[PDB]
């Protein structure tokens, strides 16, 4: 509808690698962060 | 004295720097008549009206106020309306007084027009409220500056929007009625020749500058050549 | 993403304000219209994709 | 990551406040973007309209009545008149009797329920709309001027040359004042014209007509903010300058269509009288001699 018409002009293709590219950069800082504690043990 | 405004020499421009628009003007409007600004298209009767007021940077020559202006009701040639409804753009700042309301509104034969409108006398007027015709944009201005306690009126062409019987009836109950009663100076630029008769005074414009100033009688041996022109627009003008 | 939407969105606007009817035009006020392309447009454009 | 979360959630929350008044912009865009469009497609075929579709200028008005909106008065009832090829029509009428709507029924700009409206012999329902528009040239009342040159005020494709715009600023009065202006026809006209008179913006919208030079001209009370003295010259020049060509004059001073070849006399919405003026006024009765009279 009228709320959705960001999502629809954006298309699905960029909408979803963004939210995708978002997703595995917080997971591999997260990866970093959990690497980082069993290193320093 | 017996004068309202007065101009002497007046060099006015509306640019900083430029020509002047206007060049060795110089009026004597009497108080409590009504005089007349006549002319051509683009001769100088708004800026002659807006230099009085002024609205209009001034070269030379000397303004004269003999009413320190003071208040001048006043309805432009582009009707202004403010955002508030009919009522409040009728009465524009001042008390309401209804028996002088409903003089106003049946002078200016604006009581067809608030039987119409989804709330009469209160529908919003303007941006964010209904449209209006031009004809009754002009009437509601008009309104506006004939409700006033006001001196001095300047009317700048209230009647190119309208009919004749629209401008007959607010030439009649409006001016020669409402306004003289209450012996009120009235400045009222037409292009209406016919109305040249109930005019106290008038003032003959011609490229920016005041070709002649003075009464019909004036007017019938100063330049006869306006006022055969005038006769010959209008098919002795008494 | 931000600047695909912003440029999309004016055309579109754009396009369907100058087909509709001059009955649209005259009920609505101008200022309802003018603030689409002047405050939602600079927010499409500038404060969105921040 | 927990003092990300003592900085971040007050973060996250803001962000989702504010992406929500964003979602406001992007949706009152969208409600704006559903808004009806007229239908310019037509159902005629284009090869069908000829080049000049308005070979000639004739005006035939079979039944028409005309509205504004559904479920709203019809501002015209009954319209029937028929208008020859290089005819002139001049209308008169009180304010509010239509004679305005009359205009905008020739451009589709009114609801035209009931009736045609048919121009050398093509209905103008069947027609697209930038064709039936852009082969019609209409002068309001109100004038309506852009921030730009004279040139692109009165040509903005830059369809025209300079003769053709002097020719329409010589017709509109408006040589001498144009001439005057140190750029010419390079001089700039401010937003909404506010650099020249009442008089003389619409005597600009009236040459922005006269460029366009097509076989129908409808003046919709062209000279009402402008002096008697060169509302005659100018209604002179007009008249001589299209001679060949159809126009239909709405007039502010009844005067000025003494001289028309058909006069529509209208009350409130219906045409009372459409005849000559020279067996118009000899009627005693007859409301257009009203007119004149007073
Ligand atoms: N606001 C303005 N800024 C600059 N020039 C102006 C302005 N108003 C008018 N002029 C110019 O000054 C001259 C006088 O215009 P003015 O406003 O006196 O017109 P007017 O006589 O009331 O016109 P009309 O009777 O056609 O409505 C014109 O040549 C016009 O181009
Ligand atoms: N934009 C509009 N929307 C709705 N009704 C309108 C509009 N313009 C005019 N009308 C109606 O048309 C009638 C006047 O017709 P019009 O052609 O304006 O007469 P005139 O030509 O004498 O001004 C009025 O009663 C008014 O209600
Ligand atoms: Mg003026
Ligand atoms: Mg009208």
């Amino acid at each position: 509808r009228a709320c959705t018409k960001y999502l629809s002009s954006a298309g699905i293709l960029l909408l979803s690698l963004l939210v995708f590219s978002q997703l595995l950069k917080h997971m591999v800082l997260v990866a970093i962060d959990y690497w980082l504690a069993k290193w320093t043990d | 004295d017996n004068f309202c405004v007065q101009i002497i020499g007046g060099f006015f421009t509306w640019t900083p720097d430029g020509i002047p628009t206007l060049s060795n003007i110089t009026i004597r409007i009497p108080r409590g008549q009504l005089t007349m600004i006549v002319g051509q298209v683009g001769c100088g009767k708004s800026s002659l009206l807006l230099a009085t007021l002024g609205e209009m940077q001034k070269v030379s020559g000397a303004v004269f106020w003999n009413s320190s202006r003071g208040p001048v009701a006043y309805a432009s040639q582009k009707p202004w309306l403010l955002n508030a409804t009919v009522e409040e753009n009728i009465t524009f700042e001042s008390p309401f007084n209804k028996q002088r309301y409903k003089m106003v509104i049946e002078a200016c034969s604006l009581q067809p027009d608030i039987d119409i409108l989804p709330h009469g006398d209160q529908t919003q007027i303007g941006e964010r409220g209904i449209n209006l015709s031009g004809g009754q944009r002009q009437r509601i201005s008009v309104a506006r500056a004939l409700y006033q306690q006001t001196n001095v009126v300047f009317l700048d062409d209230p009647f190119s929007a309208l009919d004749v019987h629209l401008s007959d009836h607010l030439m009649q109950a409006g001016i020669l009625e409402l306004l003289r009663d209450d012996k009120r100076t009235v400045v009222l630029v037409t292009h209406k020749l016919q109305y040249l008769p109930h005019a106290d005074w008038i003032i003959a414009m011609k490229d920016g500058t005041i070709q002649r100033e003075g009464t019909l009688k004036d007017f019938q041996r100063s330049e006869c050549q306006l006022f055969e022109h005038w006769k010959t627009l209008m098919n002795e003008l008494e | 993403t931000g600047l695909k939407v912003a440029k999309r969105l004016h055309r579109s606007l754009l396009n369907r304000i100058i087909l509709a009817p001059m009955r649209f035009f005259e009920t609505t006020p101008l200022g309802s219209i003018l603030n689409r392309f002047s405050s939602d447009c600079n927010t499409i454009d500038q404060h969105i994709p921040s | 990551y927990a003092l990300m979360v003592s900085n971040y959630l007050n973060w996250m929350v803001r962000n989702l406040a504010d992406m929500e008044i964003q979602l406001g912009a992007v949706k009152r865009i969208h409600a704006l973007l559903k808004t009806e469009a007229e239908s310019y497609e037509g159902l005629l075929a284009p090869s069908l309209i000829p080049k000049n579709w308005p070979d000639q200028g004739k005006i035939q008005i079979q039944n028409l009545s005309v509205r504004y909106d559904s479920s709203l008065k019809p501002v015209l009832k009954h319209v029937n008149a028929l208008i020859s090829p290089g005819q002139k029509i001049g209308i008169c009428g009180r304010t509010g009797s239509g004679k305005s709507s009359f205009s905008l029924a020739f451009f589709r700009m009114v609801d035209m329920f009931e009736g045609r409206i048919i121009i050398d012999g093509i209905d103008i329902a069947k027609l697209p709309l930038h064709t039936l528009r852009s082969r019609l040239s209409i002068i309001l009342q109100d004038p309506v001027l852009f921030s730009g040159t004279i040139r692109f005020n009165l040509d903005p494709e830059k369809k025209c040359s300079d003769s053709t715009l002097w020719e329409a600023l010589e017709i509109a009065q408006l040589k001498l004042v144009v001439k005057a202006l140190p750029g010419g026809l390079d001089a700039i006209i401010t937003e909404g014209g506010e650099n020249f008179s009442q008089g003389q913006r619409q005597l600009f919208c009236l040459a922005r007509a006269f460029v366009r030079k097509t076989s129908i001209f409808i003046m919709d009370e062209a000279t009402a903010s402008i002096d008697m003295a060169t509302e005659n010259i100018l209604q002179k020049v007009v008249m001589t300058a299209f001679a060949d060509r159809t126009v239909v004059t709405i007039a502010h001073r009844v005067h000025t269509i003494l001289s028309a070849d058909l006069v529509m006399v209208l009350k409130r919405g219906a045409i009372l009288e459409f005849d000559k003026p020279e067996t118009l006024l000899s009627q005693k009765d007859s409301v257009f001699a009203s007119f004149v009279r007073a």
